[PDB]
């Protein structure tokens, strides 16, 4: 396939907005936990609160209590289990497709590399001299000058 | 240089030997332990992104 | 233990380094005369902090030697042991007199009088080691030791260790 | 199906007809799906149609301020089992009502329900809150990872890197002319 | 156009800069076969601002440090007592510095021998 | 300034908090003002030294697992500094072996957790350095902690230090 | 009054706050390093992504270790919370609903599991999961036995020769 600038920049923008959403959700969870921790600690929750949350609400604004210890039922055991089975199957399918695509692309690249090395060994004699050179990419440079002869 | 090639080859060989087996081994169910849809989600995404 | 302290050193510059980059020569001689240098007053000085802004004032020419004396003030991380302090380390040598444990840049030698009596020397092992009923102490072994004695010369520091206290020894 | 811990409930027909104040939060809450029909509150409501320990000072203030809730507590001490009691009030509009089991008095609490502007919410578990937030975080992170790996090209001649999409003398002029 | 023409009437003009072309939202101060620099003003009481410049001597259209030269030309227009004489002196010295470096480049690329 | 000989003084001992007259709690800095004595734990010292070395590498240019960490800091060491680095190499190896915490956020969590105690810098650096487990073991490892921290507070703070221990 | 803050878990909430702050700070690193027009070096970016993923695993494992006393504590606002003025804020901070994207994708994987509750009995589901875990056990012992099948100078003295060269005496052997 061939990749273009506009497709590149829309992928850039959508992964930027996805990482923004991930950061937002993680920070919302962190600030909920810190606002609940300030009910009993009052110091370390204030460190993890937002300045905006400190402006809006005061610490010790939430309270929680112990509802009784309950054992989850077998219906939601098997529901969580069948969810786990299906989602592990979906991850297995994604891994299969990723491995297949990587194998195809790497096979194309290695056929190109094998052709390149076969061309090198059918092209270059041991009398010729080769050295590595940068631009930062590695390139082979052959020296044909008479200055050493 | 060749000692570094030894160490890198050996480490990569061991982790290739263990890694796919771990990838499929963590696809198990037990009442290791996943009592939450969050645990299921995290283990499933760490399969693809870690193994 | 590791500390951060304000340090001052009188450094001598030969007149051959009286160039436009005399400050750079001063900083380089500060590096290869302070980094890794041992002093008994301020401990093993490891690395110089804040290399971008090192306080170098005017340097006095010595009236007879002709060299310049700069009183350079700097920030550095040091390592000074103290009596009665518990540190971790690894064994690098063993003998019948005792064994040395490597903490930081310093070797603390633990004498043969300062192990529990069940632990005995075994020189037949290769490398020679110390063996007891429950654990073995050899080269490249993690071990926690208390320093109960420190001697500090002008340029050398040597410490004495012991593991006879409970909840010490190998980790 | 929508689980009960995840919905906001109000009855604006009840708000237009009766109106919500502190004196009618419990029978306003009785119309909610949060309310259990087999509760001691409802059965003593049917019966009536037909200092003290065991409570925190937050509920002491509510009882000593509102007399009908002391009447409710005095009638609930005669029975044992599930009940709803009003724990914290901010006038004019904030309430907290807790599920509560009582034995003869030994009291253990259960799930709570907070009332903000006659809009009733069931108190979720903090596990459920942070777990939903981390589900969202994991989904967005996985999408970020997949979309970033779509931008990865591998070459053997270099390291693995990003796919490539498909005048020097003017300062010398400036310094010479000025 | 009326604003740049109502502004240039109150200012003295350099003798080689008497060729000015008055169209298209700006003024074209030109020196023939040397350069043509175009400037605009916003109002009566504000000093003129750089718009563009075209090089008229044969090499052309060599690329230049456009934002840097715009910044310094606007700066000297703002601070100079006589903006037109200052601009003419600076630009004449700049194009002749360009010409000296160009003949230097030809002389160094000519290296016949250096003996 | 008085010119007494003052040759009599107590021996520097860690249990009595006597670290010498120039490792006192207050230190006059190069700017002239007094400052709290900066005592580092092992992971904190490793991160400060690594930060100094990468800053020096940046200045020279302008002018995680154990195996990759050791070679990375070895290349950093040989790139940054010149001669007489046996001692500094041993410090780097010792800190990367016995570094309890990996990154800056975890170690700064350790400093703020130990500054919530309001305790001695030497004592909190010893707590952050030694991989202790129980309160009584902490008291017998550091005799300086006797009659300073309650047992429940000690066991809980070492409990979240054990939680913060990683890899 | 005191409101009796007690049913509030201290150590579990503190631990999840510390891991969650680590995860949030790593996500902030990824945001302000990756939003720029030029991407960072891919080795550094992959290392940051791996640290972020490992911290997500760590906070999930800490929350799993505190699975109880986290389902067993329900949270309500207090009166000193401004509820009339910031009802949206308190409901956003106390929401347990996760996004329609993740719910539609969990429904998708539930449908593509190939088996559902809607047309099978609970005993049939339990025996299907039992034979499923038996198949996984067979696969992992196959991995175990397959992995166990394979294994996983001086010819002379320069000083002596030069001392001969300058004096004439033979090198000592």
């Amino acid at each position: 396939t061939v990749m273009t600038q506009e497709q590149f920049v829309k992928r850039r923008r959508d992964m930027l907005e996805h990482i923004n959403l991930a950061m937002n959700e993680s920070s919302l969870a962190l600030e909920f936990v810190s606002l609940l921790l300030s009910s009993v600690k009052e110091s370390t929750g204030m460190s993890s609160m937002s300045p905006f949350l400190r402006k809006v609400v005061k610490p010790s604004s939430l309270n929680s209590d112990k509802i009784p210890y309950v054992a989850p039922t077998k219906k939601e055991y098997i529901e969580l289990d069948i969810l786990n089975k299906g989602w592990k199957l979906q991850s297995l399918n994604e891994s299969k497709d990723l491995l297949r695509a990587s194998f195809n692309k790497l096979s194309s690249i290695l056929q190109n590399e094998h052709d390149y090395w076969n061309k090198i060994m059918q092209s270059i004699s041991n009398k010729d001299v080769i050295f590595k050179i940068r631009d930062g990419q590695k390139l082979l440079a052959i020296k044909y000058g008479y200055e050493d002869s | 240089s060749n000692q570094a090639l030894y160490e890198k080859l050996e480490q990569t060989r061991t982790i290739l030997s263990v890694k796919l087996a771990e990838l499929i081994n963590m696809t198990t169910i037990a009442d290791a332990q996943e009592n939450s849809e969050l645990a299921v989600a995290t283990t499933s995404v760490m399969m693809v992104n870690n193994q | 233990m590791f500390f951060i302290k304000d340090l001052s050193l009188n450094i001598t510059l030969h007149p051959s380094f009286f160039g436009p980059r005399m400050k750079q020569y001063l900083k380089t001689k500060l590096l290869e005369e302070v980094e890794g240098s041992c002093t008994g007053k301020f401990g093993y000085i490891l690395c110089v902090l804040d290399y971008d802004n090192i306080d170098i004032q005017r340097g006095r020419i010595l009236p007879t030697d002709g060299s310049a004396e700069f009183n350079v003030k700097y920030r550095a991380v040091v390592f000074k042991p103290f009596k009665g302090e518990v540190v971790d380390g690894t064994v690098v040598s063993c003998s019948q007199h005792g064994f040395e444990v490597q903490v930081g840049p310093m070797k603390v030698f633990v004498t043969k009088h300062l192990m529990p009596q069940d632990l005995t020397f075994n020189a037949g092992s290769n490398p020679p080691s110390y063996q007891s009923s429950e654990d073995v102490i050899t080269i490249k072994s993690r071990i926690r030791v208390k320093i109960e004695g420190c001697i500090s010369q002008v340029s050398s520091i040597h410490a004495i260790g012991s593991i006879k206290e409970d909840y010490l020894g190998a980790i | 199906v929508t689980p009960l811990d995840e919905l906001q409930w109000k009855s604006p027909e009840w708000i237009q007809v009766f109106g919500l104040r502190t004196e009618n939060v419990l029978d306003y809450f009785a119309e909610s799906p949060f309310f259990d029909k087999t509760s001691n509150n409802q059965v003593i409501k049917m019966q009536r149609q037909f200092e003290f320990a065991y409570v925190d000072p937050a509920r002491r203030q509510i009882l000593f301020k509102y007399p009908m809730y002391m009447q409710l507590e005095e009638e609930l001490m005669k029975l044992d089992g599930t009940e709803y009691v009003l724990s914290s009030v901010r006038e004019p509009d904030f309430w907290v009502i807790r599920k509560q089991r009582r034995t003869n008095p030994e009291i253990i609490p259960l799930q709570d329900y907070y009332i903000i502007g006659a809009n009733i919410y069931q108190s979720p578990t903090i596990f459920k809150i942070v777990q939903s937030r981390l589900m969202s975080t994991s989904y967005h992170l996985n999408s970020t990872l997949e979309s970033l790996y779509d931008l990865i090209e591998f070459q053997p001649s270099q390291g693995v890197h990003y796919k490539v999409p498909t005048t020097e003398m003017l300062d010398k002029l400036m310094v010479t002319s000025i | 156009n009326l604003t740049v023409s109502i502004k240039i009437a109150l200012m003295n003009i350099p003798k080689p800069l008497n060729s000015y072309h008055i169209k298209n939202g700006r003024i074209y101060f030109t020196v023939p076969n040397e350069f043509e620099i175009q400037l605009s003003t916003v109002n009566r009481q504000s000093p003129l601002f750089f718009v563009d410049l075209k090089l008229l001597f044969n090499t052309n259209n060599l690329p230049l440090n456009k934002p840097r030269l715009e910044k310094l030309i606007n700066e000297i227009l703002l601070k100079s007592n006589d903006p037109l004489l200052s601009l003419y002196n600076f630009l004449h010295k700049y194009v002749l510095t360009l010409q000296l470096y160009m003949v230097h480049r030809e002389f160094l690329k000519l290296a016949f021998s250096k003996s | 300034r008085r010119r007494r000989l003052k040759k009599v003084e107590e021996e520097e001992n860690a249990a009595t908090l006597q670290l010498g007259q120039e490792f006192q709690l207050k230190q006059i800095n190069h700017q002239g003002e007094e400052e709290e004595l900066i005592a580092l734990n092992l992971s904190e010292a490793r991160l400060v030294i690594k930060e100094a070395l990468v800053e020096r590498r940046r200045a020279f240019k302008r002018s995680e697992t154990r195996e990759k960490e050791l070679e990375s800091i070895d290349v950093l060491l040989e790139q940054t500094t010149g001669g007489n680095n046996k001692d500094l190499k041993n410090t780097m190896q010792y800190l990367t072996n016995f570094s309890r915490f990996r990154d800056q956020e975890t170690v700064g969590a350790v400093i703020q957790l130990l500054k919530s105690t309001g305790l001695h810098p030497f004592e909190v650096a010893q707590l952050g350095s030694l991989a202790c487990d129980t309160a009584d073991e902490a008291k017998t490892l550091i005799p300086s902690l006797n009659n300073k921290i309650s047992d429940d507070e000690l066991e809980r703070i070492l409990k979240e230090l054990s939680n913060l221990e990683t890899l | 009054v005191s409101f009796d803050f007690n049913g509030v878990p201290g150590q579990a909430l503190d631990a999840v706050r510390m891991r969650l702050a680590q995860l949030t700070h790593s996500l902030r690193r990824i945001r302000d390093e990756m939003s720029k027009a030029e991407l960072p070096q891919w080795y550094t970016l992959q290392s940051q992504l791996n640290v972020t993923l490992s911290q997500l695993v760590s906070v999930t494992s800490t929350l799993q270790h505190f699975q109880e006393t986290l389902d067993s504590t329900v949270v309500y606002p207090l009166p000193k919370f401004p509820t009339t003025s910031h009802e949206s804020l308190v409901t956003t901070l106390l929401r347990k609903k996760n996004i329609p994207e993740v719910d539609e994708w969990m429904k998708y994987v539930r449908e593509t599991s190939g088996v559902t509750t809607a047309l099978l009995k609970d005993e049939e589901i339990e025996k299907l999961l039992q034979q499923d875990r038996e198949i996984t056990n067979w696969a992992r012992t196959t991995f175990r036995n397959e992995y166990g099948k394979h294994d996983f100078s001086k010819p002379f003295n320069v000083d002596d020769v030069l001392k001969f060269t300058f004096t004439g005496e033979k090198p000592i052997i």
